[PDB]
């Protein structure tokens, strides 16, 4: 659920810098992008790249039916909030709710994280939103956010101890570690 | 002010330096418990950081039963 | 006015709180507070000595071991099992087919205290309490009568042999301290259900033995038969086997009455599905007929439980109404459960 | 007697029930990836769950 969207952070860094690229590179993004209903990934590189024609109703029939989609589950909430339990209602709406901000911009995802915060009693879905962090903060190479709950998510793991989180982590500061300059 | 540390009280510490009686080629019958024991004992003992590469928290708890013999 | 600005000074302000040993015609009293010590006190003033007897917590001012004032806290081990309270919501006209049965003992309860004026006239006073069993395993059908009685008075509710046998004893005495804390709450009911003293088999813990739990029983018939003392503390009996309980129990109680717990017929288990059904809602075609013909031999507690079973499956739908269909599966579940094994 | 109590059953341990609790287990202890977990857990019938 994450290199869909990790090689379109590759696609737009290989439209963005070379200009002499007006094929195969806009090609294989539209083909990520009527898949997935990617929404506002789309409107800066919209910009950058060529304006068409027309997109409209072909992408706002699939943002209705993204928000129909985004409403069912907005509707599904206070049918099951009715009823009660532990974490079964409100996990149950946030994974499809960063989806739903993996549609478009920062928004969604920023609300869904500091209201899942709050929720899980255990690092496993706390390290999921982290990694959420890391994917997002590749596409808009914003390094802010990503320094602060890795060094949040290490005191939890470390208390502790772990195997295939730990591991992932341990490639994670190397894709910080190489984002900027660190060769050691 | 408090104790140093440690000055005791009680028991006291050393008085097993001058011991102990053998060394351990006299038993050599069991082979099975030396092999439970020492990596419960002498392993976790000599490096602690072992065991947190792999994950292992090492116990100190040793139990024995069965005599005779 | 001058007197609590003078007795003040003696005691305080530190003192101890020891126990008294013994009296003597002398007013020297004797206490003893931890650990080990004796003394000789002798004061007037607050006593209340003849009412405090040796056994007793009293007071010690430091000058010297000087006893000020009288002290009763409780608090205490068994003074907490008694209370709270229950006063419970249910009612003896929740049950039905037992009116037969309920009459007597109803009265019985009530002949007493309540209702006294026809009672006291007519000089017959059987004050020993009653004894109650059935079977299979009733006897909280029997319970759902001490829930009316709880509503009257003072009660009071010890079952079960594990509190004496669990350890070794000493036997009887914490039933003896539950004699005389009832009479201090004098009117009060004691109820006593399933009592395996006799029938049970490994005692708890270590403690032995069968012959010894015979005697603190024994020691009990005694404590209830009993001499010397009028008070109650009306005591209940229940249990599920008669024919365990020994002959020499029945003499001094219950002499007067005792009552056999009888099977519902069709008529009887009909009014317990709707007594319980009442406040459930049900559908339309659910009848009460096809029901009570396809059981044999349940108690109350049966037919509560394929209903809260069948609202409980209920709530995997979300429905507050339990249809047929949902109620028959609900109970083939516990009809499973019984023959299962 | 049937009065009043819920009936829940303590399964055994299942093979499907065996992989996904193998790797929570498994999430505290250093190791590759090359591991099969589905015949692993074939190798173990009955058992025990500790
Ligand atoms: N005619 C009736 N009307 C209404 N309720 C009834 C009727 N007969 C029995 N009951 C209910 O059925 C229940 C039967 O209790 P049950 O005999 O199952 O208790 P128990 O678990 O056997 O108690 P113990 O284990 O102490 O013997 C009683 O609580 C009573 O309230």
């Amino acid at each position: 659920p994450k290199n869909p969207d990790l090689r379109i952070a590759q696609l737009r860094f290989l439209l963005s810098l070379p200009e002499h690229r007006g094929d195969a590179a806009v090609r294989d993004e539209l083909m990520a992008a009527v898949r997935d209903n990617n929404m506002a990934p789309y409107y800066e590189a919209l910009c950058k790249s060529l304006d068409w024609q027309i997109d409209v109703d072909l992408l706002n029939k699939m943002k209705k039916a993204n928000e129909d989609e985004l409403k069912r589950l907005d509707e599904e909430l206070e049918d099951a909030e009715k009823n009660l339990g532990e974490s079964e209602i409100r996990d149950a709406m946030m994974a499809k709710a960063e989806y739903l901000c993996r549609i478009g911009d920062k928004e969604g995802a920023l609300t869904a994280f500091r209201k899942t915060y709050d929720k899980t009693v255990a690092l496993g879905h706390r390290l999921d939103i982290v990694f959420y962090l890391l994917r997002i903060g590749l596409f808009y190479m914003d390094n802010d956010l990503i320094t602060r709950n890795t060094e949040k998510a290490k005191s939890l793991i470390e208390e502790g101890g772990d195997w295939d989180r730990r591991n992932r982590l341990k490639v994670y500061q190397g894709l910080y570690c190489v984002a900027i300059r660190d060769f050691k | 002010d408090v104790l140093p540390p440690e000055a005791d009280s009680s028991i006291m510490m050393l008085t097993s330096d001058q011991k102990p009686d053998v060394m351990y080629a006299d038993i050599g019958g069991m082979d099975i418990q030396k092999q439970e024991v020492r990596e419960a004992v002498e392993l976790p003992l000599t490096h602690f950081e072992l065991y947190k590469q792999i994950g292992i928290d090492p116990p100190r708890g040793v139990l024995m039963y069965g005599p005779p013999g | 006015e001058e007197e609590r600005s003078k007795v003040d000074d003696l005691r305080g302000t530190p003192m101890s709180v020891g126990t008294l040993e013994e009296i003597i015609d002398d007013n020297h009293a004797i206490v003893s507070t931890s650990v080990g010590s004796e003394h000789y006190v002798s004061i007037l003033s607050f006593v209340d000595k003849d009412l405090l007897e040796p056994g007793c917590s009293v007071l010690l001012n430091h000058k010297v071991h000087a006893v000020i004032g009288v002290l009763m806290d409780d608090t205490d081990p068994l003074v907490t099992v008694m209370k709270v309270e229950k006063a419970p919501q249910e009612t003896y006209a929740d049950i039905g087919g037992l009116d037969n049965q309920i009459q007597e003992i109803k009265e019985s309860v009530e002949l007493p205290l309540t209702h006294p004026e026809y009672y006291e006239e007519m000089g017959i006073k059987p004050p020993k309490g009653v004894i109650l069993y059935g079977p299979p395993g009733t006897g909280k059908t029997l319970l759902a009568k001490a829930v009316a009685n709880q509503t009257s008075a003072t009660f009071l509710r010890v079952v079960g042999s594990e509190l004496i046998q669990k350890y070794l004893g000493d036997g009887p005495k914490l039933v003896r301290e539950l004699f005389r804390v009832a009479e201090e709450h004098a009117p009060s009911i004691v109820f006593i259900d399933e009592i395996d003293a006799i029938g049970t088999k490994r005692y708890d813990s270590n403690s032995g033995g069968e012959r010894e739990i015979q005697r603190t029983m024994l020691e009990l018939l005694n404590q209830l038969d009993g001499f010397d003392s009028r008070g109650d503390v009306k005591v209940i009996m229940a249990t599920n086997r008669i024919e365990t309980l020994d002959p020499a129990l029945i003499r001094p109680g219950r002499i007067d009455r005792k009552i056999e717990f009888p099977l519902p017929d069709e008529k009887t288990k009909k009014r317990i599905f709707q007594i319980h059904t009442s406040r459930m809602t049900l559908a339309d075609d659910v009848t009460l007929d096809d029901l009570i013909m396809a059981k044999d031999d349940l108690s109350g507690a049966d037919i509560k439980a394929i209903c809260t079973e069948a609202g409980l499956m209920a709530l995997r739908e979300r429905r507050m109404k339990v249809t047929n269909e949902d109620f028959k599966k609900s109970k083939e579940n516990v009809l499973y459960k019984k023959q299962e094994g | 007697p049937g009065r009043i109590d819920r009936k829940i059953e303590f399964p055994p341990p299942n093979e499907e029930a065996r992989l996904d609790i193998l790797k929570i287990h498994s999430r505290k202890m250093n190791l590759t990836r090359g591991i099969n977990l589905r015949k692993i857990a074939e190798l173990m019938p009955g058992a025990s769950g500790a």
